[PDB]
């Protein structure tokens, strides 16, 4: 080997880890607070406080909620054709024309929101014996009086209003959805006055479906001006269907119908800034980063969102226990 | 941890240690030194950012959905929309919590591992020549200058070379 | 060092664990019956037969249900102004007055029961025109004939039934809840008898909804000596809203409003005895502890309660598995 | 479970252990005796008791709900309120199932860690002095009288003290 | 002590696990590609493409639906008094009678389809003063016209339709199921020649309910002739309790009643042939088996079944890490 | 794994190893040789079963349920029942994703421990007559015909007969 190899020393090798003055607390299976060199956020919880206007299409509807938009008050005739991914409703808006009801608006505000468009197609109803355009001072449309945009006030022409009875096919290969209406009259006197009949009715069908509705005369809060009421309906035509609507009184006739698609679009009540940024997550907070799994600031979401959770914080360990050597 | 390696028969870290997070001190015949162990660190870091992959893949995207703030008082099917959200995100909440509690005590055993698999892996190596102090130092029973000591930590000890040393200094003293 | 020790033996030192004579059966991700030193179950499955009158405000139907206390069925006036954490209906509750219908019971049964309280308000709403007061033998209070306290059955007066249009604008900063209804006359005869009009009508709105619903001739079941029945409707009225009520016959007035809260009341039906005992967690089988994580005793709850479960036993291991050493 | 003491290199357990989960039964010059060990006991028990204070952690509340029987048949919206209140009660169920099979699994491993802990300390303790039986028992080539096994039990046992004794029985003796 | 004679050596004893040459990869809470020795399937994800038809009796209502089968179209009388535990209902069905809409389709289809029978008991309703058992050209009974077989369309007899006002006790133990219907007219002409009175009524009550429908008169789309239509609509009436059925003009009266159970049936939309086999899970692509956990082929699911998960495969390792000797 | 014998210390495993999952491969003055363990192959085999079946246990029925496709639109109801399916789906989706990943981790160190126990069972019954040149062989100091080796397999080997052999040929050499 060597020869008398007699160099009788020795020496110390010793293993170790590092460690940190800091370190986080994280829970455990068995401990909830212990201490580790490092860890990482998991819960978002935090808006910027403003919607950021891309990648997803939003549409402000600064004074107008989407019915309205929908219907045609005056005031909301900016909205005619428009489309989004995000409708966004602001607190503020308010109606301003002939007062209305709709009797399930919830439903009627869901299936246009996620159509996504108020693409408009007028069409050639043949109103025979009526008068048509009827308008009124409480829905002003410049100057003078008016009505929804997008529906058409029959009334007696002379001293008569027929049984309407009018036909329009689906001839199309899409669905067609019509928004028609029916006036409660405030007095006898004001239904004899319009219709002629003191008992209206509407019959609005399709090969699959029918809704009559008859109108209901009575005294309801002033509301501009009035104690008439209209209420609003809708019928879904499909392909290769028709649509009959036949009435003898009180009808408030669609104009054409609105196309109805199939996408992502949602509707969201938000008062939060629209700002341009890209940010693919909405809460009505304003946009969030979708980097982190879970997130605390509204289970109100649209778009590709961490997942709402009711912790506000919830660290995951990315070190190993510190156990330090002193601490500074 | 499992292994009670680190805060077990390693009484604390080094808060010294800048360059990795497992390593090496020693002292010997040219002074004392110290030396990140790079493999076990890469093994460690690997496993924790793999885990931390694994948990950021994917936020599914949701469009429309169910109304969850309402103004007015409905009944019946406004109080199963509001029960179906809440028993989601009471779910969701569950799943959280019991996801990083699973995870966190099983980075404290890993890295618990990587640190007694480093301490095994050494004790093994050498061989007859060291003896473990027992609180994660070995006793080396022979000469071993900064080039032996460098050649332990790069895994290219030879033991043979220096076992006949160490026996004789190990054993034989005088009982 | 030290001298000849002149024995030189050795000694024998041996880890071990305990190990007990009984010991549980636990299941495990690799096994589903393994021994272990000892376990803790997790599934409470049992409760005490009694709800205990304690922390929450438990209010015992006895033999009414939550909508007659509602309505003032005479047979229930002990109710009201009544309020509760949690109204408890019993099985044998039964009505005993004037035989009505509720359109959408499920609801309003619901809505009162989270607002917690029974507390009316009387409000002078004049009838002009009309007899007030009516009653029916099928609704005895005392000796007498008599009808549900918080409503009033206006019938004509002399030869006349005119149009009521009565307001009542809400200048208070709550919501108000009015309960109201018609009637549904057997005959024609009894329709002209009461209300004059052959065919009766009544119009509740507010700024924002209205509903009309007209009566419905036609004979029913006997029910306490009566084939008529009334339906009952609700109506909620905003902080700055106003009612308007609106009829020409079978009008079953509102006395005055219910007073709506926000709170964590609810209903439960349940047979079960109350007791004087303090308890969280209440199920219809009575109240359990909440010290176990999951329960079994019932998918009902209200309060502080554990996590239904299918389960009936889940045994937690708090140690070590059992290898004891006599056979067995 | 996965360190192999437990049901494992140790046969079984004392029924006669019954002042301590984890101990020490030796026989020295002075006789027999059994100790339990207080150090790991606590260890166990600490951590089986943090495993269970979290799972007994919040019995949330609620209030006003969704109605879960029903006495007419409805159709549309009471099938949903029922396949609601289903698809809850199945989710909680495998979750608490799942709870238990893991939490049990761990709390084997880790009783059966400690044991094998509390092995290995003792084994880094004796140092040359001892060889291990193979079966939980040390063989200490040396005399070991109640005091000497009571300071390897408390932990302060000097093995250069016998060292020379103990490497002379150990090895010497004629080959 | 043992005497070695003369040999001195050594001898070398290694351990080793096994390696395979292919492997396979799954997923690891550290690792999303581990290779390992091998593994099994989670997720079942094809279907056989047939429904087995054991053991759950499935019903093919070849070019019924469940409703006309319950109704009584010529076309469907083949499904009188049938039984179900899974009712298939199919693309290609058809209703070749008169054109009918049931207020809530989806209510009655599945009220009935888990009811599982259309046993049917006639009962003896007597209508005196009209004309029964109507029928029409749209519904062809054979040569003739026809009508839905469990349906009774009266008319008038000579110039009067009375005030019909009939009563049906359940004296029996076991709930009962009434189908009854009201006919809208076309044009008032249609009414008064039908029904004399220019407005039907039909109310239909028991203890606990009452519906009264009034008819609509209009023209619909033209459909097999006709612009009427006929309403569907249904009554349970409990042990003890009696039906009530008063109308006027327009009621289109049950024959008796369905006899209703509680069971395990339900109804299926699948086009997938049924076939000879045994299978418990069924999915409208066709049985699955149901040995692995999850399963992808459809979230619709009849029997015991793998729970529906997004995901196409789940591969749980059932063997060590392979680390082979060459390579992978 | 947590383990480091499988794809650790043990470099790589054996193609060529047929009738067992875990074994032995000598080479002593008398031939070469590989034998499965068939102890450890069936501990491996038996718990990866198990978890299995666990696994497997019940597939729970469901008959009427809601419906989960819809012909025509229909706003707040339909609403609320697509809902109600998407979120029970991802919460199941969820659970299939995470139950494997922690079944398949712990499969590996289950697999690991099994693999290590069977090395520390085979060192402690070597006691003082082999030394381990840390890649999972142990060298025997001493002569081991095809008996002795089946012995250590069969477990029944006896130190002592080889004791004095092998500690001369172990330490005594020349140093
Ligand atoms: C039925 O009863 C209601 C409630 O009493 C009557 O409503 C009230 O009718 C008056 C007269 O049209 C409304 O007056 C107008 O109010 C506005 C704002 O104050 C003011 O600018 C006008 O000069 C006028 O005062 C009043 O607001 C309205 N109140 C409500 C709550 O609607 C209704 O007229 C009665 N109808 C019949 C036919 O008897
Ligand atoms: C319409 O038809 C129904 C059913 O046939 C008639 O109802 C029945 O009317 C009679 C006479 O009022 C009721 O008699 C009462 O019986 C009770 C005992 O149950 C008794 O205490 C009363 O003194 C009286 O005798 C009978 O109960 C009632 N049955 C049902 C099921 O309601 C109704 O009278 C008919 N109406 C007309 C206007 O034709
Ligand atoms: C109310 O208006 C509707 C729509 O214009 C009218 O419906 C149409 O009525 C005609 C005459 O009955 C139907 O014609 C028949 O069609 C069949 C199939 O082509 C054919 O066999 C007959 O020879 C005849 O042509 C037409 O199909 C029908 N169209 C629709 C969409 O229903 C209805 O007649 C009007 N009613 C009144 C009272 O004015
Ligand atoms: C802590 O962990 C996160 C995620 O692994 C990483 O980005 C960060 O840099 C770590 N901190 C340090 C000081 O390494
Ligand atoms: C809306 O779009 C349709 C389809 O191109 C078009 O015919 C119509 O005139 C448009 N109207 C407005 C106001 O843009
Ligand atoms: C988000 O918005 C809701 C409602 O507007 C509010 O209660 C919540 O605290 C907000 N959270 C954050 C992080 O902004
Ligand atoms: C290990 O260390 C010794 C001393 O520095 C050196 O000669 C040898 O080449 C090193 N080997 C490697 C792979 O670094
Ligand atoms: C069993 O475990 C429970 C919970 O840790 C504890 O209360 C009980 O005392 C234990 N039993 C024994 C004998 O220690
Ligand atoms: C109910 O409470 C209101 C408000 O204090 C009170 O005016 C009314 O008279 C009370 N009535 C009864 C019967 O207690
Ligand atoms: C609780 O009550 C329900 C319904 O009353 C009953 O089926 C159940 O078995 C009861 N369970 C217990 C533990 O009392
Ligand atoms: C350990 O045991 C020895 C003998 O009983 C005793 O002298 C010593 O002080 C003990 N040390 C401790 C810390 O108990
Ligand atoms: C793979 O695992 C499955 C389930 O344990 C088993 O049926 C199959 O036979 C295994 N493959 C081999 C080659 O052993
Ligand atoms: C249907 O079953 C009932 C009950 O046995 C029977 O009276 C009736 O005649 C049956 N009708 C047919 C068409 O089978
Ligand atoms: C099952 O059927 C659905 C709808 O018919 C289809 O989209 C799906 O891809 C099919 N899957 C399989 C495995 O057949
Ligand atoms: C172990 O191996 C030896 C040599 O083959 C044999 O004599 C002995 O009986 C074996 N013991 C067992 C239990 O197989």
């Amino acid at each position: 080997q060597d020869l008398p190899g007699n160099d009788n020393s020795t020496a110390t090798l010793c293993l170790g880890h590092h460690a940190v003055p800091n370190g986080t607390l994280v829970k455990t299976i068995t401990d909830d607070q212990i201490e580790v060199t490092n860890a990482t956020e998991l819960v978002q919880s935090s808006s910027t406080g403003k919607i950021c206007n891309n990648p997803h299409r939003i549409l402000d509807g600064i004074d107008c909620t989407l019915i309205d938009a929908l219907l045609g008050d005056p005031h909301c005739d900016v909205f005619q054709n428009e489309t989004w991914d995000l409708f966004v409703e602001r607190s503020k808006a308010f109606s301003n024309c002939y007062p209305y009801d709709v009797p399930d608006y919830a439903s009627l505000r869901s299936l246009v929101a996620s159509s996504g468009t108020l693409e408009f197609i007028t069409e050639g109803f043949t109103w025979t014996g009526v008068t048509q355009n009827g308008r009124s001072n409480a829905c002003k449309r410049g100057p003078g009086s008016g009505f929804f945009s997008r529906l058409n006030w029959l009334t007696k022409s002379g001293s008569t209003y027929p049984v309407l009875n009018v036909t329009m096919p689906n001839n199309d290969n899409f669905d067609k959805l019509y928004i028609w209406g029916i006036h409660h009259p405030s007095t006898n006197q004001e239904q004899t006055s319009l219709y002629v009949q003191a008992s209206g009715r509407v019959t609005v069908s399709t090969r699959r479906s029918q809704q009559t509705i008859i109108p209901n005369i009575g005294s309801r809060p002033w509301v501009r001006g009035l104690s008439s009421r209209i209420s609003i309906y809708w019928t879904i035509v499909k392909p290769g269907d028709v649509l009959v609507i036949n009435s003898n009184g009180n009808l408030i006739a669609p104009r054409g119908y609105f196309k109805m698609r199939t996408g992502k679009s949602s509707i969201m009540r938000s008062d939060a800034p629209i700002d341009t940024c890209i940010s693919e997550c909405i809460t009505p907070n304003g946009s969030i980063p979708n980097d982190k799994p879970f997130q605390n600031v509204n289970k109100i979401t649209y778009g590709a969102c961490p997942k709402y959770v009711k912790q506000n914080t919830l660290k995951l360990a990315t070190g190993m226990r510190n156990v330090p050597e002193k601490q500074t | 941890g499992l292994f009670g390696a680190i805060a077990g028969f390693i009484e604390n870290g080094w808060e010294g240690m800048i360059d990795g997070w497992y390593g090496f001190r020693h002292q010997n015949s040219e002074g004392t030194g110290q030396a990140a162990d790079l493999k076990s660190t890469q093994a460690a870091i690997d496993q924790i950012n793999g885990k931390l992959n694994r948990v950021i893949e994917k936020t599914n995207e949701k469009f429309h959905q169910i109304e969850k703030e309402f103004s007015e008082v409905e009944g019946r099917i406004q109080d199963l929309e509001k029960y179906v959200e809440d028993t989601k995100i009471d779910l969701w909440s569950y799943n959280a919590e019991l996801l990083v509690a699973l995870e966190n005590q099983h980075t404290i055993d890993l890295t618990d591992s990587e640190m007694n698999k480093l301490f095994e892996k050494t004790r093994r190596q050498l061989r007859e020549n060291a003896e473990e102090m027992g609180n994660g130092c070995f006793k080396i029973y022979h000469k071993c200058d900064n080039a032996c000591i460098e050649s332990i930590r790069n895994g290219t000890y030879d033991h043979d070379v220096y076992r006949d040393e160490a026996l004789n200094n190990r054993f034989q003293i005088k009982g």
